[PDB]
């Protein structure tokens, strides 16, 4: 059993949104399918649910206007299509269903809403017994990046920072790591910066 | 049905014990098959909810015997036995007797003993000072517990409003915090100034620690 969700979704306010759940290994009109919405300071919330069978739905109250639930059972996939956005249905949607022993998930679709559009980091030099240093990543859009050091063979002590939404729009976050002072001179240290959704790729050495 | 759970957070240190409550409007037991129609759910940081008892007692596969459901008809209750450093996480109640219903949800985090942060301040690059703004960055190392303050000072004038902290999960391994601040100046701003100051206060620490650099020295 597969429940196979969409990728990631950006979308501007007022505008709306068509999220997929395709489902295999059962047959699909078997069993209810149900959404679950995820925003940070909300905890889990249920959208409500098709029977894929007759087409059949039933809504959370709070999503009557909101979200849209249809169903392909000739292709064994649900959608979801959320309309009227604000940065309100900024959250990761997961399709759901329930078996006799266990309970299927989808791995979820993110969705972010906002006025900001694409765009890649900036990437500064936060330079240095212990010294500290780090890469500043800063004015991207939408989430997220991935930072590494020295291309993954530096792990200990590094802490990379939630991204904070900046009034421009735009995200921003630090990777540090600490290091021997002693060290500095003798070995190199790289941050590699991923911004998948504009395609941008830094590595930059951060010296003292 | 509604669902209520408590408390909505706890901190606990590796070994102690553990019970969370989840409380329904409605009885999910259902009477042909006596069952409890009400599961737990662990979700870790940055990972999707993981399954973790259902029928109101039954253990998923996978989950070590310290994770006890219980309970009957309106009144759960989740025990974990001995927590472990790796059980951080939020845990959701969850009814299923037709519509499905989630409960708020209560944060485990692990309690240590109190830390206090060590500091560093970083000024803004030579290259980012070529676009017309300067981002000072203070980090705030490895303490216990979350709450922390970062007092930003330019040439001794106490700054307001143009901060922003961050502040990782605690560490899977020691469960300290850490904490980035980021001063926003422009660079007409930062160039006109010398003396840049961030002064961190924490309930470990007995007076202040202050990091602070020279401009262009
Ligand atoms: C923490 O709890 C353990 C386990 O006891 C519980 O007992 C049941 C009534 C139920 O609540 C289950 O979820 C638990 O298993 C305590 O360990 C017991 O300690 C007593 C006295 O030393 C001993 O006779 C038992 O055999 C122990 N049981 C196990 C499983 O080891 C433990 O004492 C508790 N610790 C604290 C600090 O409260």
């Amino acid at each position: 059993v597969q429940l196979q969700q969409s990728g990631a979704e950006l979308s501007k306010p007022g505008a709306s949104v068509k999220m997929s759940c395709k489902a295999s290994g059962y047959t699909f009109t078997s069993y209810w399918l149900h959404w679950i919405k995820q925003r940070p300071g909300q905890g889990l919330e249920w959208i409500g649910y098709i029977n894929p069978r007759n087409d059949y739905t039933e809504y959370n109250q709070n999503f009557k206007d909101k979200a849209t639930l249809t169903a392909d059972k000739s292709s064994s996939t649900a959608y979801m299509e959320l309309s009227s956005l604000t940065s309100e249905d900024s959250a990761v949607y997961y399709c759901a269903r329930r078996d006799i022993t266990t309970f299927y998930w989808g791995q979820g679709t993110t969705l972010t809403v906002s006025s900001a559009s694409t765009k890649g980091p900036s990437v500064f030099p936060l330079a240095p017994g212990t010294a500290a240093l780090g890469c500043l990543v800063k004015d991207y859009f939408p989430e997220p990046v991935t930072v590494s050091w020295n291309s993954g063979a530096l792990t200990s002590g590094v802490h990379t920072f939630p991204a904070v939404l900046q009034s421009s729009g735009l995200y921003s976050l630090s990777s540090v790591v600490t290091v021997p002072s002693s060290s500095l001179g003798t070995q190199t240290y790289i941050c590699n910066v991923n911004h998948k959704p504009s395609n941008t790729k830094v590595d930059k050495r951060v010296e003292p | 049905i509604q669902l209520t759970q408590s408390p909505s957070s706890l901190a606990v240190s590796a070994g102690d014990n553990v019970t969370m409550s989840c409380k329904s409007s409605q009885s999910v037991l259902y009477s042909a098959n006596h069952k409890n129609y009400l599961a737990w759910y662990q979700q870790k940081p940055g990972q999707s909810p993981k399954l973790l008892i259902y029928w109101a007692s039954t253990r998923e596969s996978g989950v070590p015997d310290r994770f006890t459901g219980s309970g009957s008809g309106t009144d759960f209750t989740l025990t974990i036995s001995r927590v472990q450093v790796e059980d951080l996480a939020i845990y959701y109640c969850h009814q299923y007797l037709s519509s499905w219903t989630f409960g708020g949800g209560t944060k485990l985090e692990i309690k240590r003993t109190v830390a206090a942060p060590s500091v560093f301040i970083f000024p803004p690059s030579d290259e980012q000072l070529k676009s017309g703004t300067a981002s000072v960055v203070c980090l705030l190392n490895n303490f216990y517990p979350r709450e922390a303050k970062v007092q930003w000072k330019v040439d001794n004038a106490l700054q307001s409003g143009n901060s922003q902290e961050s502040v990782t999960e605690q560490d899977s391994k020691d469960s300290t915090y850490s904490l980035s601040s980021t001063l926003t100046l422009s660079k007409a701003d930062y160039e006109k100034h010398k003396v840049y100051a961030c002064e961190v206060t924490h309930q470990g620490l007995s007076s202040p620690v202050t990091k602070s650099f020279n401009r262009g020295e």
